[PDB]
């Protein structure tokens, strides 16, 4: 019951949703093959959650992968934990968006958009009872943002009722992997604010940051960080995927921290990371996760907490813990930093509580902080659009494809609206 | 199945096609006659395969003197190619650009794009064009505008990447190169997709003092262009934690329809005796590539401003000291970007190592990096070009043979104002913005 | 009992009918030397109505090969499954229609249906309690429209009451393997909206697509699409070669399917249909299949349905099931397509339901879909003659025969007669 | 059990079909003295059979000079053919049209039609003719008139299929083409069933750019129309996919009774070391006869339209590539048929594949395609006949011969005539319908 399905969009989203099959597979025990080899009958009490039961007893995963061009598709497919999927989800296009979102959202999107569209309503008719999407993108590339943009509009006009999850690779502040990312950056924000229930800002930034200075490593390749933003997904879902002294669910978080239907977009963060030497050199304790998740040098969001406030914030715990010390660590942490919450909102720590460890560990625990810290971002990147749209640099490329200027300036001023209102519940009294 | 044909134009053209293609058959593993003893398919963008195990390129060789084209066919890469796609000429334009673009080239310019449409229809995921040819000759400028107008009528909206080779400031093997270089610019402005300005003076100087090769022969430098383009292409053809393809390029390195001049740059390029004393650090290897001698445009780039730049790794690559590298770049102060375009960067990482070829003249490196960056130093160059044109134009000279061959004196006055206009775009773009 | 006659018309109809007769034997577990080497009684319980049992307990088929042209005949013969037929039964000529219609029907023709209808004759009076004919043919080739129209009309003047079943192979809209088949087929529609109890309207494109896209094959050899086609007789028939929950015979479906006399042209399909890696990847459930059957990416003729309305739709399952699950899935697929379905017609489902698969799997399933979608195809058909008949082209090689052009004056208006019924009765209120 | 005997008139059709029936005897591995060492029967079709294990054709060759049948007897090939069918006049009619109908062939006609009669008595299922005769040759044009003459009144309602060799535009090795020409045609447009056109000059182009050959035999040329007539027939000596019969020939590509006149096409044609390079698609191959520069008569097809079109497939073929290909070809614009047939294809498949001739020229392929296409550009082609008859009649040159011969003006000038009609009647379909 509360069948999810899974959506990955671009490059970025096929490489973060292959690690995260490859996690959840191995949190059920499931074999390679797609069969189940597991253990614990609470891995099939739920599974039916995120996989299908084929006949003759094997799993799929409930996932639709996208792509404009064959090349990270087929790398998955020969890859091991590939050969699970079922080969009909595979949709690609030859074209290829070309980093462009104009393509990716009006001519190249527009036609492969009604196939997945099938798919889609394929795969809703098979659940029993939907719960909701998520989709795995990023917002630089032409393809993940355009066709997920286009996706999400057209699901939410299909299912105004359902919910939805995006886990948005958000650009970094100081390094630009492109060039033209704050233009798909712009209209990608422009259509999630029009019709996305929550976003998880992600940015590679934070994710090196985190990589190099906690978990003590050099040489920090994509599959590292993918299988950390991935770890963060699946604890995300812990707490329906297994029974929990406290469960709770995604509507229950998109109730929670979302006070005003423009103002979602959450900053997540995972704890405890320790380097493989130093980890049995501290205790485990949930006063230490608590204290770990509430700093800068753990948020995967390339903005300092301190220069705004915790609009509200989210805590989903794991393993076998006393409630009792969870709530006297959140008091002691919301009553120290007064300073950094919102006045008019008290107690404004959600809690859930899961019974099984993501795995190898004690307990673990993830946070989804919305705090007014992030407007920062959009104004860095609204800046910069203004930049590069001042000059009108690149415009003819996204002209070409039917798209004009009166597109940048709405999104825009959309963009600086969001900004307004953050800042103004920002300074609220 | 994303293919990619090559056109060769010009004794350049084919030479460096020549080069090339030795490169690509040792990557995949492939014997001059088609035959084969990380990998995916990898080869199928730029090899087809008939029902043997044997496989041609998707290569067209064009000509109108036969010299070249029959060393070719009797080159050790002769089983290679299909007989079809060696079009030779008879006469050859001989560095007039009227003769390769009016009366010659007009008369095979058929033949050729029936062999073009050929083979775009037996391919399927055709994601553009490689054009191969000089500047200076005949054959390549004339040919070159004639057959790029031609794709452009054709095929309206498909990659059409071009390697033209910027005649030096001062070794000018021709003397009639301003006029021809004129001609086939103010023609290719409006149809190129993209260009990728190399000259041989640049790679002379780093043969000498990278390479300590004193006397180098065309053959380095083809090996040298052709390592470069390999690199360009790996992306398409091998898999990388972050791959990106010809239109990614485009997008990127083009902000104004007329400013798509990017020029090229490689490394790491050390002798195999000096291979070891060195580590080859990754951020070592970008300060390697921004550096200005190592540069393949004689142009100092501190003299214009980098409007963007592509950065293209292959081998043993981490991002994070990629994006570290990166940023100590920006920081520096000597490398002054627009204003108004704050990211100046996109990357792209493989994981297929640069391949040495045996007899060769570079070491067997473990991670190898190009950039193609699109500066506005290269404005200055143009206007080089210019002076010698006004000269050679001032008093008439050579006017003759142009004239004669289908070609009249106000198109030479359009062709100058053009370059003008040009330069005055680059100009205006020089400036920086207020408010 | 009820035992059926096959007769077989043109290259086609043999080539069908070969693959037929290797399914059916298959089925019932029948050597290639004609003898039984089966293991379930239920094979030989009603191996009557389709075989004879020759002395020294042998079986033959009970069908009637007909052709004017030696080739295809003895290419049958010389191939496996074929030592079995009775010799007897090969009838052929030498002159050959020359793929015109006129001969087949007026001066070729006339000299063998005297002998094919003695043999016809020898047939029936040696069944006991004759149930019908079913004829396997094609509409372009000269011979099989022409000879099988014939017999239609002969058969029908000697058998007002036998039921009569058509397997045509309509010509594809797009492509066009002959050049004068519009004439023939103009010819075979009038003379089987006079004389037939039910026609089978099948397209060699729609076969094509289907085994290229969903079985994924690029190498569609002839023998794959008489397969497909034979499975589906096979499945039509299974209903009494074999006992069933809720057994259906021919004379059920002519009458459940049949509203108006003229209105007798089906367009069938099969389910289920997955490549083969593709397979295990997919749960074998009734509501799958019930929701395959209901696309035009499954349906044997190259007409859209969505076009047009269901006028009446019969289906036939096979193996163990179970009968609730059924007729949920026929009522929410009744539902959910409203306006796809006659308004004056409730509950406009028929079902049967087998015991056997068709071997090799659990469960199949068989659509006999009477759309007014399938008009469109006639409506092309008759533009196309019209044109052909405006300039009167290849008309003196029909005329060479006796035929005279009253004769396409009177088809061209009875066709034209039949579209205007179809189009009344769709927009019918 | 489909018998069809085979004629040869003139020096053309017995050169030919010394061609033709070696490529039968190898087809079926059949010794020249007729003994042989997925194959069904199959030979019957054109080889008769005697007790011991010689064979023979069902041919007959005739001609007024004995000289190249003579040869014949001399030829490799004299053990097979039964010595009765060799029947040989005594004086040629020296490109004389007159003589080779009214005088000389008047004379054995009768023994001619009696062989003929033989060997239809002897056959069983007989299917119809094939002949094989040049058109302006005495001899090809007055006997071949005489004969489909006879042959009609006979054989009223049978198969009768001819083989012409059209005479070039500019390449005429006689003077008196013209006048032969009209008169065979105006004579056979009241008998024959249908005609093939074939002219030398464009097999000569065809054997220069495609086989690269540049100095062909006459030998080579008859190879390749001994190819397109294998073809033709091989869905009767051979097991296929998707068969045809002459009759559905005729039927299909004859849609007015006086316009039979479809000219002949065939690929794949390439040399043996260009065998490879190549995988020979089906839509590939099918394009390959759908070009203009492949056709085997000189006329360019985008001048006119194609009313019908008879392509057939032999090899590993399957078909819906086929279907694919054919809808392709009907997308393209510049092949317009006539609005009024919507339906301009029939295709037959076959299971054997082609077989290459050793010491022929052509290469081992696994599949072939020949097209029989009726289209209107041959309309203009009469055009030029038309003209040099007026100015060969305005001037009443060469008249002398045929009116001593048998003949009258008035006869000249309702040839004439006939052949203004036929080209009346050409444009005439050449109209779009209105309504
Ligand atoms: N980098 C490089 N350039 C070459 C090489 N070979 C020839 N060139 C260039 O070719 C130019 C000589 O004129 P071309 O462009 O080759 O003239 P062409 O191709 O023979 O055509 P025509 O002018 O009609 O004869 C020189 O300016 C060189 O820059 C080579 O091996 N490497
Ligand atoms: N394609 C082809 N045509 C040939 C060949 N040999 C002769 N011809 C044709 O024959 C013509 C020469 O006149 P013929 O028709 O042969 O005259 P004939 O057959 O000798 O009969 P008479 O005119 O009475 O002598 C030329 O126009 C050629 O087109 C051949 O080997 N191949
Ligand atoms: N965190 C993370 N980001 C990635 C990964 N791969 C690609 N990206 C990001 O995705 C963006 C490229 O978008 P991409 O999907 O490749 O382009 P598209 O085809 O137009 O959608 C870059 O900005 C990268 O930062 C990955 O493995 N992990
Ligand atoms: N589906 C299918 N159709 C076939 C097959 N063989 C022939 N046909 C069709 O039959 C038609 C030819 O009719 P045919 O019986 O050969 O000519 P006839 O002798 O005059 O009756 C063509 O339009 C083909 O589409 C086959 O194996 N499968
Ligand atoms: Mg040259
Ligand atoms: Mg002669």
């Amino acid at each position: 019951m509360r069948e999810i399905v899974h959506i990955q969009a671009g490059q970025c989203g096929n490489q973060i949703g292959a690690k995260f099959w490859e996690v959840i597979s191995d949190e059920h025990g499931i074999d390679p093959s797609g069969n189940y080899v597991g253990d614990s009958d609470l891995q099939l009490e739920r599974i039916s959650v995120y996989y299908n039961e084929a006949s003759s007893h094997k799993y799929v995963p409930r996932a639709i992968l996208v792509d404009l061009e064959p090349g990270t598709m087929d790398s998955v497919r020969s890859g091991a934990f590939g050969h699970l999927f079922r080969p009909d989800n595979f949709i690609f296009g030859q074209s290829g968006a070309g980093n462009n979102w104009a393509k990716g959202h009006y001519t190249e999107g527009a036609e492969l958009v009604d196939s997945v569209l099938d798919v889609v309503r394929k795969e809703c008719e098979n659940c029993d009872c939907l719960q909701g999407f998520q989709l795995t993108h990023s917002l630089g590339g032409g393809t993940g943002s355009g066709m997920g943009t286009l996706l999400i509009s057209k699901v939410r006009e299909e299912y105004p009722d359902r919910i939805m999850n995006t886990f948005s690779v958000v650009p970094s502040p100081k390094v630009s992997d492109t060039v033209v990312e704050p233009y798909n950056a712009t209209l990608s924000i422009h259509q999630l604010v029009e019709n996305t229930d929550e976003t998880y800002c992600i940015d590679n930034e934070a994710l090196y940051d985190i990589c190099f200075r906690t978990l003590k490593l050099a040489t920090p390749t994509y599959g590292d960080l993918n299988h950390l933003v991935s770890a963060t997904m699946s604890g995300v879902t812990t707490s329906l995927r297994f029974p929990g002294q406290l469960n709770a669910d995604l509507r229950k978080l998109a109730v929670n921290m979302v006070p005003f239907p423009r103002l979602h977009f959450f900053m997540p963060g995972f704890a405890p990371l320790t380097a493989r030497g130093s980890q049995q050199y501290r205790a485990l304790t949930v006063p230490e996760l608590t204290q770990q998740m509430f700093d800068a040098k753990n948020m995967m969001a390339a903005c300092d907490p301190r220069h705004g406030r915790y609009l509200t914030v989210a805590t989903v715990f794991r393993g076998r813990m006393s409630m009792k010390e969870v709530d006297e660590q959140m008091l002691a942490i919301q009553s120290k930093n007064s300073s950094y919450f919102v006045e008019w909102i008290p107690n404004n720590v959600k809690v859930a509580v899961c019974d099984i460890p993501p795995r190898g560990l004690k307990m673990s625990s993830t946070f989804i902080g919305n705090s007014t810290a992030i407007q920062e971002l959009f104004k860095r990147i609204s800046e910069q659009f203004t930049a590069m749209f001042r000059r009108k640099a690149f415009l003819h490329w996204y002209t070409g494809e039917g798209m004009d200027e009166m597109e940048f300036t709405e999104a825009e001023s959309n963009m600086n609206d969001l900004v307004s209102e953050y800042q103004q519940y920002q300074d609220a009294t | 199945m994303r293919e990619c044909i090559s056109i060769h134009v010009g004794q350049a053209g084919v030479q460096i096609g020549n080069a090339c293609w030795e490169l690509y058959c040792l990557e995949h593993g492939i014997q001059p006659d088609g035959q084969m003893p990380h990998h995916h398919d990898s080869f199928n963008t730029f090899f087809s395969e008939t029902g043997a195990g044997k496989h041609v390129p998707r290569a067209v060789f064009v000509d109108l003197e036969p010299t070249v084209i029959d060393e070719v066919r009797t080159g050790t890469y002769r089983q290679l190619f299909h007989p079809e796609q060696l079009i030779t000429g008879k006469e050859d334009a001989a560095n007039n650009y009227a003769r390769g673009h009016y009366t010659i080239g007009k008369e095979i310019i058929d033949l050729v794009l029936d062999r073009i449409r050929k083979l775009a229809d037996q391919c399927t995921g055709l994601q553009g064009f490689l054009v191969f040819h000089s500047f200076g000759g005949g054959t390549g400028s004339g040919f070159t505008s004639l057959l790029m107008e031609r794709l452009s009528v054709d095929y309206g909206k498909k990659s059409k990447l071009e390697f033209s080779i910027y005649p030096a400031p001062q070794v000018s093997t021709a003397v009639v190169e301003p006029y021809n270089s004129i001609l086939t610019t103010h023609t290719t402005l409006e149809h190129s997709d993209c260009a990728f300005m190399v000259d041989n003076e640049a790679i002379y100087d780093i043969c000498r003092r990278n390479l300590d090769i004193e006397r180098p022969t065309y053959t380095n430098l083809n090996r040298l262009i052709s390592q470069i383009v390999s690199s360009i292409t790996a992306s398409l053809r091998f898999d990388g934690a972050l791959n990106v393809d010809l239109t990614e390029f485009q997008t990127n390195l083009v902000p104004y329809p007329r400013i798509h001049f990017p020029l090229a740059t490689y490394a790491p390029v050390i002798s195999a005796e000096k291979a070891y004393h060195e580590q080859l650090s990754v951020a070592e290897i970008t300060n390697a590539c921004f550096e200005p001698a190592n540069q393949m445009v004689k142009c100092d780039p501190r003299h214009g401003k980098y409007m963007a730049c592509c950065l293209l790794y292959r081998g043993d690559v981490v991002p994070k000291d990629v994006n570290a590298a990166i940023a100590t770049i920006k920081t520096k102060r000597s490398i002054q970007f627009v204003d108004w375009c704050p990211t100046g960067f996109k990357v792209g990482i493989n994981y297929q190592p640069p391949t040495v070829v045996p007899g060769g003249d570079l070491a067997k490196v473990q991670r190898a990096v190009c950039m193609l960056s699109n500066t506005t130093a290269i404005a200055e160059a143009w206007a080089r070009l210019d002076h010698k044109f006004d000269l050679m134009y001032a008093k008439r000279a050579f006017v003759h043979w142009y004239v004669g061959e289908g070609m009249e004196e106000g198109e030479f006055s359009e062709a100058r104002e053009d370059m003008a206009a040009l330069e005055k775009d680059y100009e205006e773009v020089g400036v920086d913005s207020v408010e």
